[PDB]
């Protein structure tokens, strides 16, 4: 029976908790990774070694965080567990290829692990430029081993997208058009459309790079008349909606978390709100070589590239706005959650602005390959993406479990997350202003100070992480069984019990028109 | 259950086939660097394994049990669609590649394309044939799909064999072009280009053709109705891809490449 | 160079520098503004007992939402544009240099009159001579007359990297088979620092640059003391 | 109609796959090898090939694929 | 003579092809010239301008190919 | 299958102890796992 | 040849509690304990390639 | 010299672009060598091709629009 | 349905429009007028226009369409 439930599973929840634990497992290793950074930079001379060993911790934090935490834990977790019963459905369209995306992930793991553990690892940067990335100056198995990590990570999402789409499409009461689904719904759609445009031509470009590589191919190497700037468009036409596709369904969260804390039957502007996305996920597409501003493009390039990149900043405002309007009026629950949710509309929005200032191709070339980046990439990654989760967490582990948090734990490890977070990454900008590059072991005396606060924000960070898993502990070991939920007539995915049981709508909802 | 769709049987094959992933990954890594061919044909065989019981468990939850309701059906029809898309923008990328190295040719091949000492091939010659053998296999496929509509097993058989024997005349006329190029795969980005588009369409046209042929032994076998027959809408509708893919790399490659 | 608990950018030393230092000022004005004004307005939702909880009307307000950053944009990208712009315009360069990046060192070509190259190393840490920067100081620097417009062309002998001097307002990227093209243009002699700004192995942090700018007469002597 | 493209497969694409199989059949035999150049940006070796002895090529015709060193 | 001049030719960051095209320049008028047996000294402005341009190890490759027999541009 | 609070999950919460065990287990491997990897790089 | 899709149709609707990838009969358990055992074995076997490739 | 020989360049019937190439080479290599003060017996070849292939009509249509700043041509 | 395709017309049709309004009324400026050359492939006149002294083409533009003699 274990075997049957939890290897052959076919059931939407039942999948979405495996994501949900491999998820949290994938956080620790990615702040493990997190610290070994900062313990390196948290004082000037080497504390582990040359770039090498300090570049394979960079390379594999970023690929964890991304590919490991935070995708699996929205797209796989909060999308299985929460799309079908918001929609009423019975469970994906493609039940047991479901299954097949989650457990594409362990192995997926096991190869990134594995590079990181044969010869020097792979010391690239997540972006895996060649010819650093190539077969000269990372000779043997551990970037052969990271590509097919991606790749099994690609098929992964590939196959999940067609799922969440054709299940958002096809399986709606017949009665509920898409413009009466829920934001969270749409916000999963779209990072779905996203993952099935972008993430072909990333595998198209990584299998070029394992050519170079190992079959004497040359797209990427001028001695064969290729460019590894080639590299980079390909890469980074992925790599712009991939962040995109890391922001929407926490974008889709928060809209429920702001409007259920609000005491609200509903999102301000719905129908702006989708309009938002669609803008945001079409404009996505269009804007990757601001990734490349450095690299010699031509100015009128730089002129587009600069002026597509800023016109994200209307629809993202637009939905800034809608969540202020929400609040406004509201019968506020200060409940962790919303303060998750708030921390996150304000610290997303702070990371959005430096975002713009990045979009300047000129000031871009003093910002590019410096902290300024890696401190915008963080309030919208560990202050947005992760305060998205981390409210979806609180907010639906009782429907997900049938116990309830303690809610005073999680107003403490909210408040440790929160100093943490902005001590380690607000200095972050005073270091790329003064041109301290990215991808650094050790640094100029000049930038001690900085790397010194920026550490000790990281090791209160640490504290957060750990005290997050007592407070699941103490859920657990305590059993409060949930007894009511406030609201269910505009949230549906509570009103089958907590936690639901294994078949859900086995007789649809009537919706009539 | 008082809805239409289908509540799948717990099943081993997605573990099966995540971890033929795992070995036929591992086992690249394997041949790549430590000689040795082991964990690839351990990967490729339980890759096959896994998609023979998979697609065979598809047939019985439909043809023989009755789960593809008309709700199921039209998911399967987004499925497929959304499946070709994605594989139109892995195609995008190998495309890219080639306009990016063949409008703008580096001084390392002479400053010019096709590169100083690539003798291309004559697209009027089997590239052509090619072209003439897949746009032929995708008039005899829809005369296949016709037949089937109006309920004829011999002229659906018939125009379906026809179909296969065609890609299949393709493959062998791809292949004889690769063994007879006077360029290989390291013969800079002309090579690279060339092989890795024309040989992940290849492959395609395998995949296709062995779709092909998995529906016309359902056919030999009476799974199809005159109404239901999504496996053969999709095989069609992958073919067309196929041939669509070759179209554009017959253009770009053979022709304005050369 | 940077000093302890700088908060912005190095002291311009080009014109250029200078645009852009004006051109942060404006924006960060901006990103202050509407930082400020989100928290403040969160803070007004959320410390009021009064409620209002049915259904609001959106149209009206969404134009304010979406007109107004608009104008904010147009008038961020007006100066970001002119800068991107006057960067770009014809100057008539006096000399040209061309930088090579290597693992891990940049090597300098002076060949506009003679052979003149050499190769530019980070100096040790157990070699720094006393009030010498760890990390910063190298062997041989990249002498150049001040008061000229220098075309400084950027390439790679192995692996990318990229070629950067903030008080500059520099960087571009070293790519193996390209060569890129930047403009230099010092107000004021002096020293001026760098460092290699794109992942290339094991030596990434300590592969740094350093302009020495001087009179035209010293720069000539020394070119031809370096043959 | 099934039978309208049974017409189209007879009438059209199978005669034109039988008059270019005809226009290929015409222009075949071998055209002689061109001198040996070892240009630096063919016959790429930057690893060995993971089958035969590292150098040859996967579908490596000894007619008309020299090696970097020349034809065999 | 300081340096090259700009060339409308090669307005943009990427100046590789203004190199290669000095040196091409260069090489196909001393040949022509040395053909005739005119004067290579009417070649000195493409020398001058793909000397300043070019990297050292460049010039030095395509020198060695056009030695070689292995040069790919036609001079 | 079992359904409802504890029954719903491929771990054990019938002993909070036990459980208490599993999760350092659990957490504790992810988070030791990059520290032995760098262990096991410095080692060479 | 003849349609004996109505003799499957009764085989696979067996009320017999057997999931569809077992539902033929022994020899679906036989290719099932290949597939299952060429995956762990592979697997374990790639593990131990990890461990030897993992040191000089 | 004959006449002017086979040119792999201009293989077809059209000869249009052979007997317009050889006038360009003529001049532009005619303006190469008086630029220096070289020596336009360089240019021989190109002028002795193009005399003999381009109609009296159009060489002398040409040289009237070199002299009027009308020639379309890039020498 | 029609709540679709309107929402495709507001929501991306016209600010496409917009936007393009926006970037032309950018580049609106008159541009520096070419030395005038009388080139014999420019200005044809094998037959004089129907209208106004047959030497004027239809949308004459003083400004920046020079007669075969040169500018107004
Ligand atoms: C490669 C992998 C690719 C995946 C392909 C997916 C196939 C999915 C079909 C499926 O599983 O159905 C089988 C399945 C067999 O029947 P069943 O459900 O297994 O049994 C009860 C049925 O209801 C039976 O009802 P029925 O109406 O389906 O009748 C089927 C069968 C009933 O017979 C039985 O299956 C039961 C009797 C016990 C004998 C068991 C022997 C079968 C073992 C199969 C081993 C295959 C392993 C593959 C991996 C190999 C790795 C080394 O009756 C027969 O007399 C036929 C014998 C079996 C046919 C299948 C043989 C497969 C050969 C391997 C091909 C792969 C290569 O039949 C179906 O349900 C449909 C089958 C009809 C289509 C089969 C077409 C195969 C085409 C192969 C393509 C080769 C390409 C060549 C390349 C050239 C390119 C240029
Ligand atoms: C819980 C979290 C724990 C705390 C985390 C770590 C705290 C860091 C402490 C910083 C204090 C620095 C210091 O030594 O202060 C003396 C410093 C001495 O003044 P100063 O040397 O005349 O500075 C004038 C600069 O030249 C002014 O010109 P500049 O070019 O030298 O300055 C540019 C620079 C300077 O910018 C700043 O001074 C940052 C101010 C912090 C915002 C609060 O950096 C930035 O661009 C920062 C980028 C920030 C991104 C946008 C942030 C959104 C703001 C959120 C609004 C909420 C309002 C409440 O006093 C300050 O300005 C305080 C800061
Ligand atoms: C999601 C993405 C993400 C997240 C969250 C983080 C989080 C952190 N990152 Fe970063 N990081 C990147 C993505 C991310 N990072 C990327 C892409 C790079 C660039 C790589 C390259 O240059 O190639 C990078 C680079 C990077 C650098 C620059 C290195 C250099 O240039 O040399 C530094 C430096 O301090 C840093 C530090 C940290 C720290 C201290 C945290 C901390 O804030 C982490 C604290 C811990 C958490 C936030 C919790 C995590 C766990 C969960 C949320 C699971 C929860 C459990 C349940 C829900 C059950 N990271
Ligand atoms: C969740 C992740 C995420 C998100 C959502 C974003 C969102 C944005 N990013 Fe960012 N970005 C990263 C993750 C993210 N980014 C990462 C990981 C990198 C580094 C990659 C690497 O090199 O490793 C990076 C790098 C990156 C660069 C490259 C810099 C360089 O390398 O030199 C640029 C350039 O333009 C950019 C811009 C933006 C912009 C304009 C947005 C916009 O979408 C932000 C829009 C939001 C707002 C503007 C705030 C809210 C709006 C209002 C309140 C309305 C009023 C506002 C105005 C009028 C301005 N980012
Ligand atoms: C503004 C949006 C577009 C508007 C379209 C045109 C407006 C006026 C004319 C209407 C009819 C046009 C159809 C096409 C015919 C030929 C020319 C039209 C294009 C035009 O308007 O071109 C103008 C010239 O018109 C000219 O000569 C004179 C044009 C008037 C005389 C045309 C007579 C020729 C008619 C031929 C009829 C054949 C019909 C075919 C039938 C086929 C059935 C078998 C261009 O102005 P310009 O000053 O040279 O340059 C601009 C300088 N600043
Ligand atoms: C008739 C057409 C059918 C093609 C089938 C032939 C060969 C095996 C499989 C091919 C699969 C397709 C593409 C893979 C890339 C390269 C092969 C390109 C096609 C080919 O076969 O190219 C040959 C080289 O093969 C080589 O290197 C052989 C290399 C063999 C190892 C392949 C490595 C696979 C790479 C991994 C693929 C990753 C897939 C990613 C999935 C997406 C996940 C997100 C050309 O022969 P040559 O002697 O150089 O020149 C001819 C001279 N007379
Ligand atoms: C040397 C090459 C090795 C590489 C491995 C891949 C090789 C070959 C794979 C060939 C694909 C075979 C697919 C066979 C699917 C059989 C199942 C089927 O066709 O199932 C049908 C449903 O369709 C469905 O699931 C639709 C199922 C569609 C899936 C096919 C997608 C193509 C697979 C691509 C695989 C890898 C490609 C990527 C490479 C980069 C069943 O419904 P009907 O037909 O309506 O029947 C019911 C009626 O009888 C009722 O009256
Ligand atoms: C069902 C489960 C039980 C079965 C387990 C499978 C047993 C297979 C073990 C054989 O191992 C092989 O040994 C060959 C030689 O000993 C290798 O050829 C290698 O060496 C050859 C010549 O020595 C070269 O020509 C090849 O290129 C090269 O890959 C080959 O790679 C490798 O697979
Ligand atoms: C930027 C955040 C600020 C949020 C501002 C939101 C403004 C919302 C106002 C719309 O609600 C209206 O309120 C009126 C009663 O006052 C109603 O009568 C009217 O029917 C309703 O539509
Ligand atoms: C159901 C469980 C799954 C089955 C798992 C089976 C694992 C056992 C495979 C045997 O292992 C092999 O040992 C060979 C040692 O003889 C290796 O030869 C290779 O390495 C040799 C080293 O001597 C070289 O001669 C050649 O590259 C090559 O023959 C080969 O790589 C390796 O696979
Ligand atoms: C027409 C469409 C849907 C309306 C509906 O069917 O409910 C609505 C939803 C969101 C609207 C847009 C958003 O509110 C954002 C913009 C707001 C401006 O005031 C008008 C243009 C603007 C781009 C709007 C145009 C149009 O009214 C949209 C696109
Ligand atoms: C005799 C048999 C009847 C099938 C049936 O109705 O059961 C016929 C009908 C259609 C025939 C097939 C088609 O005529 C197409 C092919 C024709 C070739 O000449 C033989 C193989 C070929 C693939 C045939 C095999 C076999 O004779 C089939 C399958
Ligand atoms: Cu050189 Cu980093
Ligand atoms: O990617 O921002
Ligand atoms: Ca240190
Ligand atoms: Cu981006």
């Amino acid at each position: 029976m274990f075997i049957n439930r939890w290897l052959f599973s076919t059931n939407h929840k039942d999948i979405g908790t495996l994501y949900l634990l491999f998820g949290a497992w994938a956080g620790m290793v990615g702040t493990a990774l997190s610290l070994l950074i900062r313990a390196e930079l948290g004082q000037p001379g080497t504390l582990l070694g040359d770039d090498q060993i300090y570049n394979v911790v960079v390379t594999a934090h970023a690929f964890v965080m991304i590919f490991f935490m935070v995708m699996p834990i929205m797209i796989g977790g909060f999308g299985n567990w929460l799309v079908p019963l918001m929609i009423g459905a019975p469970d994906m369209a493609f039940p047991r290829m479901n299954n097949m995306s989650f457990w594409l992930l362990p192995p997926s793991f096991l190869l990134l692990l594995a590079s990181s553990m044969v010869e020097a690892g792979a010391g690239t940067g997540w972006t895996v430029y060649p010819p650093l990335a190539g077969n000269l100056a990372h000779a043997g198995a551990s970037v052969d081993l990271t590509i097919f990590s991606l790749h099994l990570a690609g098929v992964s999402s590939i196959l999940g997208a067609i799922n969440f789409i054709t299940t958002i499409i096809n399986m709606k009461p017949p009665a509920m058009s898409q413009y009466q689904t829920p934001l969270f719904v749409w916000s999963v759609m779209i990072t779905a459309v996203l993952l099935l445009l972008s993430l072909p031509v990333l595998a198209a470009g990584i299998t070029m790079l394992l050519t170079d590589r190992n079959l004497n191919t040359t797209f990427f190497d001028p001695a064969g008349g290729g460019d590894p700037i080639l590299y980079q468009h390909l890469f980074w036409f992925f790599g712009h909606p991939e962040v995109y596709i890391l922001i929407l369904p926490g974008f889709g969260m928060i809209s429920h978390i702001v409007t259920y804390y609000s005491g609200k039957k509903e999102p301000f502007g719905y129908m702006g709100m989708v309009w938002a996305m669609m803008s945001i996920g079409f404009l996505g597409f269009i804007v990757w070589a601001h990734h490349m501003f450095t690299v010699g493009m031509d100015v009128d390039t730089r002129a587009y590239f600069t002026s597509a990149t800023m016109i994200i900043a209307i629809p993202t405002g637009v939905k800034v706005f809608s969540w202020l309007a929400t609040l406004h009026g509201g019968n506020i629950k200060w409940s962790p959650a919303m303060m998750w949710a708030l921390g996150f509309i304000f610290l997303f929005t702070v990371g959005g602005l430096t975002g713009i200032v990045l979009a300047n191709s000129s000031l871009d070339i003093v910002l590019h390959d410096t902290y300024y980046v890696v401190a915008h990439f963080h309030y919208v990654l560990s202050m947005g993406a992760v305060f998205a989760i981390m409210g979806g967490f609180v907010h639906w582990f009782p429907l997900f479990s049938g116990y309830t948090l303690n809610d005073t734990w999680a107003k403490i490890h909210f408040a440790i997350m929160f100093v943490g977070v902005n001590m380690t990454f607000f200095p972050q900008h005073f270091l790329g202003l003064s041109g301290m590059p990215r991808r650094y072991s050790d640094y100029p005396d000049a930038y001690t100070m900085w790397n010194t606060i920026s550490s000790m924000g990281s090791f209160i960070s640490l504290t957060a992480v750990m005290l997050m898993v007592f407070i699941i502990w103490e859920a657990f070991a305590s059993k409060r069984e949930v007894l009511t939920v406030d609201l269910t007539t505009t949230n549906l995915e509570w009103l089958n019990g907590c936690p639901p049981p294994y078949h859900t709508f086995e007789e649809p909802t009537y919706v009539n028109l | 259950q008082t809805h239409a769709y289908h509540m799948v049987n717990p099943s081993p094959w997605p573990l099966t086939g995540a971890l033929s992933a795992l070995l036929m990954t591992s086992g690249l890594t394997m041949w790549f660097h430590f000689n040795s061919m082991t964990l690839l044909m351990i990967g490729l065989t339980t890759n096959m394994l896994t998609m023979y019981q998979w697609w065979r468990d598809v047939i019985r939850e439909s043809t023989f049990q009755g789960h593809h309701t008309p709700a199921v059906q039209k998911g399967l029809r987004y499925g497929m669609i959304l499946f070709i898309i994605s594989e139109v923008l892995f195609f995008t990328g190998f495309f890219w590649a080639f306009y990016h190295s063949s409008l703008a040719p580096t001084p390392e091949l002479g400053g010019c394309w096709p590169p100083t000492g690539i003798h291309p091939l004559n697209p009027l010659e089997v590239p052509l044939l090619n072209t003439s053998v897949l746009l032929a296999s995708g008039v005899s496929i829809t005369w296949a799909h016709h037949s089937l509509m109006e309920g004829d097993r011999k002229h659906m058989l018939q125009a379906l064999f026809i179909t296969i024997t065609l890609g299949v005349y393709f493959t062998l006329l791809q292949a004889s072009e690769y063994y007879e190029a006077p360029f290989t795969i390291s013969d800079g980005v002309y090579g690279s280009t060339f092989f890795v588009a024309t040989g992940f369409h290849g492959l395609h046209v395998i995949i296709g053709s062995t779709f092909l042929i998995v529906c016309f032994f359902r056919q030999l076998k009476f799974h199809f109705t005159s109404n239901h027959h999504f496996g053969f809408e999709a095989a069609a509708w992958y073919w067309h891809f196929v041939d669509v893919v070759w179209l554009f790399l017959y253009v770009s490659i053979y022709w304005w490449g050369s | 160079m940077a000093y302890p608990m700088q908060l912005g950018f190095q002291d311009a030393t080009s014109p250029i520098m200078e645009e852009l230092l004006h051109f942060h000022d404006h924006t960060l004005m901006i990103v202050f503004l509407i930082s400020s004004l989100v928290l403040y307005i969160i803070s007004l939702m959320l410390t009021t007992k009064l409620t209002h909880t049915s259904t609001m009307d959106a149209q009206e307000v969404e134009t304010i939402w979406t007109i107004l950053p608009a104008i904010i944009l147009i008038l961020i990208a007006l100066p970001s544009l002119r800068i991107l712009y006057m960067m770009d315009e014809i100057n008539n360069p006096s000399l040209t240099v061309k930088t090579m990046g290597h693992q891990w060192y940049w090597s300098y070509e002076y060949t506009d009159y003679e052979d003149l190259s050499f190769d530019s190393y980070m100096i040790p840490t157990s070699e720094l001579k006393p009030g010498e920067l760890r990390l910063l100081e190298v062997d041989n620097r990249v002498v150049l007359p001040m008061e000229m417009t220098i075309r400084m062309l950027v390439s790679s002998e192995d692996v990318l990297h990229s070629w950067a001097v903030p008080s500059l307002g520099l960087k571009t990227d070293a790519i193996p088979g390209r060569l890129n093209q930047t403009t230099l243009m010092s107000s004021r002699p002096g020293l001026y620092y760098g460092q290699c700004s794109e992942i290339c192995g094991s030596n990434h942090s300590f592969m740094p640059i350093v302009l020495e700018l001087v009179p035209l007469k010293y720069f000539e002597k020394w070119s031809a003391s370096m043959l | 109609g099934a039978r309208t493209w049974r017409f189209l497969t007879f009438g059209l694409a199978l005669p034109s796959v039988a008059l270019c199989t005809l226009n290929s059949w015409l222009h075949s035999g071998h055209r002689e090898r061109p001198a040996f150049i070892p240009y630096h940006h063919l016959r790429i070796r930057t690893k060995p090939f993971s089958w035969g002895d590292g150098n040859h090529t996967f579908f490596h015709n000894p007619r008309v694929n020299p090696l970097p060193t020349g034809y065999e | 003579y300081q340096t090259a001049p700009f060339d409308s030719r090669f307005p943009n960051q990427n100046q590789t092809r203004n190199c290669w095209q000095n040196y091409l320049d260069f090489h196909r008028c001393e040949k022509a010239m040395t053909a005739k047996g005119g004067d290579v000294s009417v070649c000195e402005w493409y020398r001058r301008v793909y000397k300043s341009l070019c990297p050292i190890s460049w010039v030095s490759t395509w020198d060695d190919r056009r030695a070689e027999g292995t040069f790919p541009g036609k001079i | 299958y079992e359904e409802g609070p504890g029954k719903n999950i491929p771990f054990s919460v019938e002993n909070k102890w036990r459980l208490l065990a599993m999760m350092t287990l659990f957490f504790g491997s992810g988070f030791a796992a990059p520290f032995f990897i760098v262990r096991h790089q410095l080692l060479k | 040849f003849e349609n004996r899709v109505a003799e499957k149709q009764k085989l696979f609707q067996e009320d017999n509690g057997l999931p569809v990838h077992l539902k033929g009969g022994a020899t679906d358990n036989i290719l099932y304990r290949v597939t299952m055992t060429l995956c762990l074995g592979g697997t374990l076997y790639s593990l131990y390639c990890l461990g030897w490739a993992s040191f000089p």
